[PDB]
Parts: structure tokens; C-alpha cells; sequence
């Protein structure tokens, strides 16, 4: 989505400055790790693939 | 990160044209008899005179510097009268950021604690450098200790012991 | 009073101004006790000038409070005044659609 991330709070709006950064640090978090992970067992997944296809390269011959 | 009371206004030199002792209440007892808030002094008159009061502080601290204070507002003009002396009252609070007028608003409220007056409790923080005024012709609750602090988290509701 | 004839929500922006002294309310605006009045379909607020000395920030122990109001197309503003307004000049027609960067990066 469009989206401008950035926000601007006074001196008597803290508490909704530090709900807009947990909601950041809460995005970030939930990314890091799903984005990590994803390429982890993706990259196990092709490796196998690619084990595979020699597999049934040499069980053709 | 690192927090310091300190006496601001100094009970013994500052308030010399008011009276600092007589500012006692039931709703705040301390040995079973009327005390008051040990940051705060509520100021009432001296003989029967309430003069323009004006006070100012330097933040020569290396951090900001917390400072409350209150405005009171009497139930009846009576009990305002007998407090300052003085019928149309106003204070007068400012920083180079902060800047405010403060109106007592006289009226008879439901009884909280005995108290059919109600007083208000504003704060503000002092830049270091910065300086503080206070003026006043009545119901001020002056400020008598500050906070000097360095901010860097939340809130516990808690009975969980602490080790 | 002014109409906002254009097809478009208007920025309307002004000040109020606080007098350090009564003396310095008096050789502004003559008038001691005034009052500036500023109303719209939507907006409607009295202002009061409180006169006090202030800590000095660029040699000024007076304060300047700064309003503003959106005009919607069609609506009218007024401003009502005896003393203390600091009165609009220029305006802004516009249409509304972001966020704000604060930095040093070129342009390009």
C-alpha cells in the first residue's frame, strides 16, 4: 500500500509517539523474521529440487 | 537515567510577604493533624494582604528540570476572601516554550474528602538554560521542591513481590 | 468578512497577540480590556489577551499565538476584533490529497 511511515508528535504526545513506534518495531519484527525464514527453508527446498533432478537423471539411464 | 529532588523555592527566604505555614488541610493529614503536599506550598495571605507575588528560577542544572505546581479554586467567595483576601485573583505561569493564564473558577462542588473546592495540578519541564516564572495576586500553590532528570519504558500493575 | 468564492478549502491563518505590560497594550491598540472574535459554519472561538511578562525569547517578553482554520467551498469566515488580532493578509486555495523528510540529501 502507499504509505508514509513517518509521523510528527509534540512534547505533551508521547504515548502516541511510543504507539507508533511499537506498531513500527512490531512491523520490523514480524518482516526480519518471516523474510529470514522464508529464504531459509526456500533455499533448503531448491537444494532438494536440484538433488532430485539429478536423481532421476542418473534412474533414467 | 538521573533523577534529583531538589529544594527550588526554599521555604525560609522565599516567601516573605506570604504566609507558608497556614496552608494546612483536613484532606491531607500527616500525624492524625491537617498537613499539605512536602513538594508544594499552598500560600495564603499575611495580616490581611496578599501582594503581587513574582518569582523566577535559572535552570543551572545540566538536565531538564520538572516543575508542579497548583491552582487552587475556593467553594464560596467567602472562603476566597479568607484565604487571599483579594476577590479577582490570577497567576501567571511561563517558560520560553510554555505560557499560561490561570482564572479561579469559584463554585460549590460535590464534597470529595470533605472539600467542596477543587485545586488543579499542572506541570511543566524546564529546558536546561531556561527560566521559569511564577506570578500571582492569590490561589497559587507554589512550587517548594523540583525534579532535575536525564530521560531515556512502561508501567507496572503489580502485586508480585519484588527481588 | 470573506467568502470563499473559489471551487477549492481555504487556509485561513492568524495571530493573537499578548502585551508584556498594560502600558504595552495601550500603545498598540488604546483599548484596555479587548477581545478578537473569529467564526466560520464550522469554527467559532473568543480570544482573550493575557498580559504578562514572559521570559525573554528574542528580545520579546510578549507571546504571538498562532490560529488557523479550513474554509470549506461556499462558507464564509469573520473576524471581529477591538484590539490584540494580527489580521490575515494572504490566504491558500487548495486541494487536499503523504508524510514530511527532515534532511541534508540533495535534490535531483
Amino acid at each position: 500500500q502507499f504509505t508514509a511511515v513517518g509521523k510528527e508528535f509534540n512534547h505533551l504526545e508521547k504515548r502516541i509517539e511510543n504507539l507508533n513506534k511499537k506498531v513500527d518495531d512490531g512491523f520490523l519484527d514480524i518482516w526480519t523474521y518471516n523474510a529470514e525464514l522464508l529464504v531459509l527453508l526456500e533455499n533448503e527446498r531448491t537444494l532438494d529440487y536440484h538433488d532430485s533432478n539429478v536423481k532421476n537423471l542418473y534412474e533414467k539411464v | 537515567s538521573s533523577f534529583e529532588r531538589f529544594e527550588i523555592f526554599p521555604k525560609t527566604s522565599s516567601w516573605p510577604n506570604h504566609d507558608s505555614n497556614k496552608g494546612v488541610t483536613a484532606a491531607c493529614p500527616h500525624a492524625g493533624a491537617k498537613g499539605f503536599y512536602k513538594n508544594l506550598i499552598w500560600l495564603v495571605k499575611k495580616g490581611n494582604s496578599y501582594p503581587k507575588l513574582s518569582k523566577s528560577y535559572i535552570n543551572d542544572k545540566g538536565k531538564e528540570v520538572l516543575v508542579l505546581w497548583g491552582i487552587h479554586h475556593p467553594s464560596t467567595t467567602a472562603d476566597q476572601q479568607s484565604l487571599y483576601q483579594n476577590a479577582d485573583t490570577y497567576v501567571f505561569v511561563g517558560t520560553s516554550r510554555y505560557s499560561k493564564k490561570f482564572k479561579p473558577e469559584i463554585a460549590i462542588r460535590p464534597k470529595v474528602r470533605d472539600q467542596e473546592g477543587r485545586m488543579n495540578y499542572y506541570w511543566t519541564l524546564v529546558e536546561p538554560g531556561d527560566k521559569i516564572t511564577f506570578e500571582a495576586t492569590g490561589n497559587l500553590v507554589v512550587p517548594r521542591y523540583a525534579f532535575a532528570m536525564e530521560r531515556n519504558s512502561g508501567i507496572i500493575i503489580s502485586d508480585t513481590p519484588v527481588h
